[PDB]
Parts: structure tokens; sequence; C-alpha cells
């Protein structure tokens, strides 16, 4: 309660705070890959009606 | 040609970024929300209240005394009854509050 | 006549309400103009009307 | 957050919640629903980020 009173009034109680805030940024990437990076296997198509 | 004013005003006070960084004349970097969630909310996104600031939520609107419906310094302005009828005006603004 | 003025003007100011609410604030600094704990604005928007 | 040891006088806790939701944006909605996620008063149009 006394913190409410002081922090409102303009008083500076004998503590200090460190803030932390998380942010996002949109970035375009850059990828490189060698020749035989993935051995890739393909099946046979099948249809459900 | 009387190259002249059309008063708005922006009472008063804070620190150093909203007349020291961004800003404009009747209040907030904003946006009434166009096409999105829906278009029969412009009485608490354009008239009543629920949350914090469409731009500057560091403190609540621009100047301590005009931020709703049918009021004065802009009572200079609105336009059904006669002041698009007797002295014709684009008026300081005729699409800033309309 | 002036004294039991005392007696019938405060003892109907007898039993106290449950929050005295919207006009008699007085002590903080500034941008509590700006995030209401506290009232002073819906009897506050421009004085002249 | 709900679960901590509450303060003895519920009136003090209510006034603290009022003064804490004060001065700030994100606040438990006023009815304080029991059996709820306590979502902030749902936002209108959105922000700048």
């Amino acid at each position: 309660i006394s913190l409410t009173h002081q922090l409102r009034t303009g008083f500076h109680p004998g503590i200090a705070f460190t803030v932390v805030r998380q942010d996002r940024f949109a970035t375009e990437q850059l990828l490189y890959a060698e020749r035989a990076s993935e051995s890739y296997f393909v099946g046979q198509i099948q249809v459900h009606h | 040609q009387a190259s002249v004013c059309e008063f708005v005003a922006m009472p008063v006070s804070t620190d150093l970024q909203y007349f020291r960084t961004a800003c404009n004349p009747r209040g907030r970097a904003s946006g009434m929300l166009y096409m999105g969630d829906r278009d029969a909310d412009i009485e608490a996104i354009m008239f009543d209240h629920t949350q914090s600031d469409v731009a500057y939520t560091d403190r609540a609107t621009l100047n301590p005394w005009a931020s709703q419906k049918h009021s004065y310094g802009d009572r200079l302005y609105n336009g059904t009854y006669n002041l698009t009828g007797a002295s014709p005006i684009y008026s300081p603004c005729f699409k800033f509050f309309t | 006549t002036l004294d039991v003025q005392m007696g019938r003007f405060m003892e109907t100011w007898a039993d106290m309400m449950p929050h005295h609410p919207h006009w008699v604030n007085e002590h903080l600094t500034i941008l509590q103009f700006i995030a209401p704990s506290n009232p002073r604005l819906r009897f506050e928007l421009n004085p002249a009307f | 957050s709900r679960g901590g040891v509450p303060m003895l006088h519920d009136n003090v806790t209510e006034s603290l919640r009022r003064i804490t939701a004060s001065g700030g944006r994100l606040n438990p909605t006023e009815p304080l629903p029991i059996f709820g996620g306590l979502r902030p008063a749902t936002s209108a149009g959105i922000a700048r980020g």
C-alpha cells in the first residue's frame, strides 16, 4: 500500500528496476546447399474417392 | 489570398517524444478499422471506450478536454442543421471529425 | 439561533457512504492527468459547458 | 495470476487491483469472472505492432 502511495506521488523508494522486453523482426533468409544434400524417395499415387 | 488559419489546439503536457517525434491535429496515430473484424463498431473504435492508444499509449488522448461526440471547439464544426446552409464552408475541416 | 447548529447539521452528516468518489482529489504530479486510477474526467472534458 | 496467498482484507485487495489496473493498459475485466481465463478487456481496432 505504501508503495502505491509513494510510486504514485512521485517519491523514489529505495529500490531500482531492470526492464526486459521481447521483440520480433521479419527477416529474409539466405540458404545454401550442396549437391547430394538429400536422398529423396518418391512413392506411387493412390486415390480415395 | 487570405492564406489563413483554421484553429485546432492541443492542451497540454508531458516529457520529450509526441510535439518532439511523431504527430498531427485531432488525435492519435490511429485507424478506425476499415475492413477486418467488422463495420458496425465506430461508437467504442470511433465513439465510447475499452482499451489503450491507437498510437501513443504512454498517457490516454491529445488535449485534456475534447475527445467524443457532440462538443464545442469543433462546435465550430458539425454540419446537418445549418452551417452547411447559411455561411458555406469547407470548414476548417470538412472531413477531420465527419 | 447558531450552536445546536452543531447538533442537528453534522449528526445527520451521521453515517458514512462507501466510496467518496468523484470530486475532491488533491496530491500527485503530472501524467496522472494521464492513466486513471482515479476520476476527474467524466465530470471533466472542456469546462464551458 | 491466481493462486498466491491472498491478503487478509479483501477490500484492500480490491483497491489494490483497482490502483494496479490503473495507470496501465492490460487489466482483468471488471466483473472478474470466476472459472475464466481472465482475458484483458478485449481490444478494439489494433495497434501499430
